[PDB]
């Protein structure tokens, strides 16, 4: 379409209304209501542009830019006088009730309404009379409440009503004391709440974990970083101030996490800034600890390494790839573990072979939503994999968007799209081992045990594909059931299988690779998805190694006698009692990690890596997507004693010390060039990001903004004198304002938007090349394997149905968003967002046991006899026992175990 | 009307099935906005909605929907009873049929009248309304409603 | 805390079935439970969305959008005179005044027996007959100053 801005001829696209299409070239209209992600539903009237029936036309009409269509030979002008003055109106009538908050607000600096109370031009007040006011709610540990400061420009409802599927949070009452929040106070319920901290263009939402630590945003010193909190992959913008790490923003990336993280990658950071985080090379020496610097570090792990016979390395799904490839080379490629259990391993290699040798396309986080129909198979996907869930809402609202689109409603006309699609959804088809936080949308949920969770799978694919393998014992009712599910898969144009390794079957990814098969035998564009455990276990997976049984196999048969045990605890995988005989059974314990696990007391040298915060590197998605993350700040620049190296760095020099005996302090990408000479499965990850040697004309990337303040004083009290700037040779960003962050240089990795003017979460539309589309010059990350051309044979081991057996108790893993992700869960503000633990039970066994709902039973695993109080869940299945994976005393490696003597303590 | 077989299923023998509900609000002047009166019926809150999509293609629950007010429906039967020719030759005005006005407030006959359009206001205030009150002396009006 | 009556459910689920969708009873679902106990509890507006399937969230919304359902306790008559610019014309200030000074309250307080709550309303749509006042369910026009002491002593 052409439209003719101010005299200014331009070409736009005629399905977007004109504020998207005008803030796409670069021109400024002030807004407030509209979101890229939420469509226009004109309430704030902010956008006033003035409309021209044709060029000879001069009186016009006032239009509202976001709810006009930027149809061909459209005529407006920002620039008038008149639009001008309407604007410059709106932003004065809501400064009329505003409270005067900015010094004690945290969105100032970072605040959308600041930045357009200044576009507009307003500064001079002739309001005289009062300000209404409003009491605030508790919204729980993460987000903080102050309803004077809203505009009621209702992004927060339509965020988390219509985007995000919450529903306890509500416009309250009428004509000028509307008020948002939830109907009484109490912790928002949903997983997705944080993003309110980014929706919301004023300070009513704002983080409270960063209220406890506040510093402005120009105080920042931002890198763009990778989640680790999931195996999503979300791009984040972690930003520190004084050494610690302060707030987890989120990076703009258009095809995995476009404007939304989840609560668990938005505020579980706090791990990073724990004061028991080794900070210094620490050997074992009889009951003492001598701290010891690098180079004699290194030189007694050498010379201890060279007196060994033989060595294993025990990796992480934590750990990135760089690091896992320098344990590898250190310890040899025979002798390195993945340190993950055999059958979690068993699980990931099959997703693996799935994703990349099925030939069937795994979508990207952004492009679920643009699916038919979804069967999740296992797999609590909004207690595993949240952004997933999120954009598994979006797919299924996408029949709502089709029926508006065949009455000719524009995509951008939200309350006309969901007035028109009313109720109607597509379907969604969940599977769990009780009730998920999707079945509000879910056109059916089965709670059944794993077994019959897969057996259902398979006959879905013998429904849709007769030489799919055959279940018999089907019951009439579940083979109607099963039949709908046939009836709504095969009329999809966009099908997609969901499954994972969470839930502790084989089976299941065998039965949603079967789906998957079947649905491509008839031609549709089917996609699956597969939800790894870790940030970085489908790299773990591809690098392969044997599994965490083999590693104490070796170590209690004496055949190996030093472990380097790399960024695991090595609890969440194996039974305590084992492991601690096993590593307590090695003359060496070399443990490099960042986090104080248990295993650090047996240990006989304790190297201090870095965290996420602390390091780079590159992780692989759960699509198998390569990313890079960088180093947020130098953690040797407050304390001068600090030793925090990267793990492949301690790992590559103690490689060069055994070989040489010489320290070797590495650059990244020489890493990296190791990687992808050793590993051709893992070559992708070399062009994740550019090389320490990018520039954008000349300059490299900055990492603190331009605006940094406290440059000669932050450091004036350890000394005055100013320290060198910290030197980073392992990337292209430098750790100072040096730099360049301008939104048109030719580059993928923004550490954090920011433009002249638009100094909120709003300035990533400058970074955009069409504002809710991708990055002007592409997304970061790059998918290692393309669709494999041919696919895979259908799986014929279909197991039986689940018998509940005496004295037995299968235990059904329960995922929780707070608790079940390891570092996460030591993060100190998640203890109250945290579930108590509680042991789930049917009414039928409870009932047999005699235990009520509350009291407290026992059990032992593995030789353990562990106490906890019992709740009952009526959708469980008899002869199961509900447990909290990943919680105190319960590893995620327990899923599908069975159990023994649960009686009543 | 029900039990008289003029509403319900099969009307007059036609076949045709019309079923009649009385929802009483809950006290909101808004709640009149035609697009605002759909959304209240639906159990929301009576924020009105853009135009277009008009209600008589996407209404409500997004069905086709026609709103009108009392009088219109009022003036139908009369209307499909008598003709058209009756209806346009009640009032020599480009506004058909009549229309009940009437002046209110401070007059001698405060009152509602049914009148043909082109009726000026004077012959209502004080034909009708008897013009104003003793010791009052007219100084405005306003012709329709509080909104005028 | 808050237990709804069989009565009530019965009332709310036939007007459910009046609607395409159950959403659409919310208003006459807080009416219902309005006219049982005069004002609409806080466990009402969780009870009548269990009943509904709609959030919370939306019920409360639809309570406080709403000025005629009432969310705080209210006396066991309302008196709610008329504002609006007619009964202003026909001095519905003197009706204010002879309520207030025989009440003893202002608009939207109750007496301190619980016997009345004054509130303002928009028009009645009784203008010619102004001005006019609504004690629980009755109209009344043609008011005087004078006659509000008779009037509110038929509402015991
Ligand atoms: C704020 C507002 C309030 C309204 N209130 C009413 C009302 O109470 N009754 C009514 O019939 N029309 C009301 N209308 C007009 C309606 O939008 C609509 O024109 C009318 O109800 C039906 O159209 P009709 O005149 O063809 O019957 C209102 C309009 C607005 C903007
Ligand atoms: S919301 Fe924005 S304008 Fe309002 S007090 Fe906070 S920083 Fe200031
Ligand atoms: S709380 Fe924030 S997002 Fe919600 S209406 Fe108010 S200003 Fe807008
Ligand atoms: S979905 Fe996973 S990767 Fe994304 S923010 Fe949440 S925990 Fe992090
Ligand atoms: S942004 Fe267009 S009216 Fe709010
Ligand atoms: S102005 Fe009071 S009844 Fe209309
Ligand atoms: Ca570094």
């Amino acid at each position: 379409a052409t439209i003719h801005v101010d005299g200014k001829e331009y070409e736009v696209n005629g399905a977007d209304n004109l504020l998207e299409a005008c803030l796409s070239l670069g021109l400024d209209i002030p807004y407030f209501c509209w979101h890229p992600a939420l469509g226009s539903v004109g309430a704030c009237r902010q956008c006033a542009v003035k409309q021209y029936q044709n060029a000879e036309d001069t009186r016009g009409r006032l239009v509202m830019s976001c709810m006009t269509p930027a149809s061909d030979g459209t005529f407006i002008s920002i620039d008038d006088e008149e639009a001008k003055q309407f604007r410059e109106s709106v932003v004065e009538w809501l400064m009329t009730n505003h409270p005067h908050d900015c010094p004690v607000c945290e969105e100032g600096g970072n605040c959308h309404l600041q930045d357009m109370t200044v576009m507009t031009g307003h500064s001079f007040r002739r309001y005289r009379f009062t300000k209404r006011t409003h009491r605030n709610q508790d919204l729980g540990p993460f987000i903080s409440h102050e309803m004077n400061r809203c505009i009621a420009c209702y992004r927060c409802v339509r965020y988390y009503k219509d985007y995000a599927g919450g529903t306890d949070l509500g416009v309250y009452g009428a004509h000028d004391n509307v008020y948002f929040g939830r109907p009484e106070d109490g912790t928002l319920e949903s997983e997705f709440s944080g993003n309110l901290v980014e929706i919301c263009p004023t300070g009513v939402f704002t983080d409270k974990t960063h209220s406890e630590r506040y510093n402005r945003k120009w105080d920042m010193q931002f890198a763009p970083s990778i989640c680790q909190q999931c195996s999503i992959g979300c791009n984040i913008s972690p930003g520190e101030r004084y050494g610690e790490l302060r707030r987890i923003e989120n990076r703009y990336n258009g095809t995995v996490n476009h404007y939304f993280l989840c609560d668990r990658g938005r505020f579980g950071y706090g791990y990073v800034n724990l004061k028991d985080r080794p900070r210094q090379p620490v050997q074992r020496r009889g009951d003492d600890f001598i701290t010891l610097n690098a180079e004699q570090a290194m030189q007694g792990a050498a010379d201890i390494l060279r007196q060994s016979k033989k060595v294993i390395g025990i990796g992480s799904p934590r750990a990135s790839v760089e690091s896992n490839f320098a344990l590898r080379e250190l310890v040899g490629e025979e002798n390195f573990y993945t340190g993950i259990a055999h059958g979690e391993q068993e699980r990931l290699q099959l997703a693996l072979k799935v994703l990349r040798e099925g030939g069937i396309y795994t979508p990207a986080l952004r492009e679920i939503e643009s699916y038919d129909a979804v069967l999740v198979l296992g797999e609590d996907v909004t207690q595993t994999g949240a952004r997933v869930a999120l954009a598994v809402r979006q797919a299924v609202k996408g029949k709502a968007r089709e029926m508006a689109a065949a009455q000719k409603v524009a995509d951008w006309q939200i309350a006309a799209i969901l007035n028109i699609g009313q109720r109607a959804k597509h379907p969604l088809f969940v599977t769990n081992v009780d009730d998920t936080r999707l079945d509000d949308i879910a056109a059916w949920t089965y709670r059944a045990p794993v077994e019959d969770q897969a057996r259902l799978g398979f006959a879905i694919a013998h429904a849709l594909d007769n030489s799919a393998p055959a279940v018999d014992g089907i019951e009439p009712e579940l083979q109607s059931k099963i039949d709908v599910i046939v009836q709504a898969l095969a009329g999809a144009k966009k099908p997609l299988i969901i499954s994972g390794t969470n839930a502790g079957s084989l089976e299941v990814i065998q039965a949603a690779a079967n789906v998957a098969k079947a649905l491509k035998g008839r031609g549709a564009d089917v996609g699956i998805t597969m939800i790894a455990r870790s940030v970085n276990s489908m790299g773990l997976g591809i690098m392969g190694g044997g599994s965490l049984e083999e590693a104490l196999t070796e170590l209690e048969t004496g055949r190996a006698d030093a472990v380097v045990v790399l960024e695991n605890d090595l609890h969440r995988h194996a039974s305590a009692t084992r492991v601690n005989a096993a590593l307590a059974k090695a003359p060496l314990v070399m443990v490099v990690d960042h986090q104080r696990t248990a295993i650090m007391e047996n240990a006989h040298l304790v190297l201090s890596a870095a965290s996420f915060a602390e390091s780079d590197g590159t992780v692989i998605n759960n699509e198998g997507r390569a990313q890079r993350f960088f180093q947020v700040y130098d953690p040797a620049y407050y304390d001068s004693k600090t030793v925090m190296l990267e793990s492949w760095r301690w790992l590559h020099s103690l490689h060069s010390t055994l070989l040489s005996r010489e320290v070797d302090w590495t650059q990244l990408d020489h890493v990296i060039d190791a990687v992808v000479a050793k590993i051709p499965e893992l070559a992708g990850i070399k062009d994740a990001a550019p090389d320490a040697t990018f520039r954008i004309r000349g300059q490299k990337l900055a990492r603190e903004p331009h605006r940094y303040s406290g440059r000669t004083a932050m450091r004036a009290n350890i000394s005055v004198h100013e320290p060198r700037q910290p030197q980073d040779i392992d990337t292209m960003f430098t750790f100072s304002m040096e730099g360049n962050n301008q939104p048109t240089a030719h580059r993928s990795q923004v550490p954090f938007a920011w433009a002249p003017g638009w100094n909120s979460p709003q300035a990533w539309n400058k970074f955009q090349d069409e504002v809710g589309g991708k990055l002007r010059f592409g997304d970061p990350g790059v998918r290692l394997f393309e669709t494999s051309e041919n696919g895979l044979d259908y799986f014929t081991s279909v197991p039986a149905r689940f018998q509940p057996q005496d004295g037995k108790w299968r235990i059904a893993p329960y995922y929780h968003l707070f608790g079940s992700d390891e570092l996460s869960q030591r993060a100190p503000v998640f203890q109250s967002r945290m579930p108590q633990p509680y042991i789930k039970l049917n009414p039928a066994d409870a009932a047999k046991l005699g235990v009520n709902a509350g009291t407290r039973v026992s059990f032992s695993y593995d030789g353990n006899t562990v106490t906890l109080p019992v709740e009952i869940a009526e959708g469980l299945t008899a002869g199961q026992v509900g447990l909290p994976m990943g919680m105190s005393g319960i590893a995620p490696v327990l899923a599908g175990a069975h159990l023994e003597d649960l009686k009543e303590a | 009307a029900t039990e008289a077989g003029l509403l319900g299923k099969n009307i007059m023998g036609t076949g045709f099935d019309f079923e009649l509900f009385v929802h009483t609000g809950a006290g909101r002047y808004i709640c009149g906005e035609e697009t605002a009166l759909i959304n209240s019926l639906e159990g929301r809150r009576a924020n009105p909605r853009s135009k277009p999509p008009f209600p008589a293609t996407s209404g409500a629950w997004g069905k086709p929907t026609c709103v009108n007010n009392v009088e219109t429906l009022c003036n139908v039967p009369a209307i499909l009873a008598n003709g058209v020719e009756w209806y346009q030759n009640i009032s020599k005005s480009k506004d058909a049929g009549t229309k009940l006005m009437g002046f209110s407030g401070r007059v001698k006959n405060p009152g509602l009248w049914e009148l043909p359009f082109g009726t000026t206001a004077r012959e209502i205030l004080e034909d009708y309304a008897g013009g104003m009150r003793d010791g009052l002396k007219f100084k405005a009006w306003q012709p329709g409603g509080a909104g005028t | 805390a808050f237990e709804l009556s069989a009565a009530e459910r019965e009332a709310i689920e036939h007007e459910m079935h009046h609607y395409e969708d159950p959403r659409a009873a919310s208003i006459e679902a807080l009416k219902i439970v309005q006219k049982q106990r005069g004002w609409v509890p806080d466990g009402a507006i969780h009870a009548i969305a269990d009943v509904l399937g709609i959030p919370a969230s939306d019920v409360e919304g639809v309570a406080t959008f709403y000025s005629q359902i009432f969310r705080q306790p209210v006396g066991r008559h309302v008196i709610r005179y008329c504002d609006s610019v007619v009964c202003h014309i026909n001095g519905y200030q003197g009706i204010q005044a002879a309520l207030e000074k025989k009440l003893n309250i202002k608009p939207g307080q109750t007496t301190f027996d619980g016997r009345f709550t004054l509130l303002p309303t928009c028009c009645l749509g009784n203008c010619d007959k102004g001005p006019n006042m609504m004690i629980d369910e009755d109209t009344h026009a043609h008011l005087t100053p004078e006659a509000i002491p008779e009037l509110l002593e038929r509402y015991k």
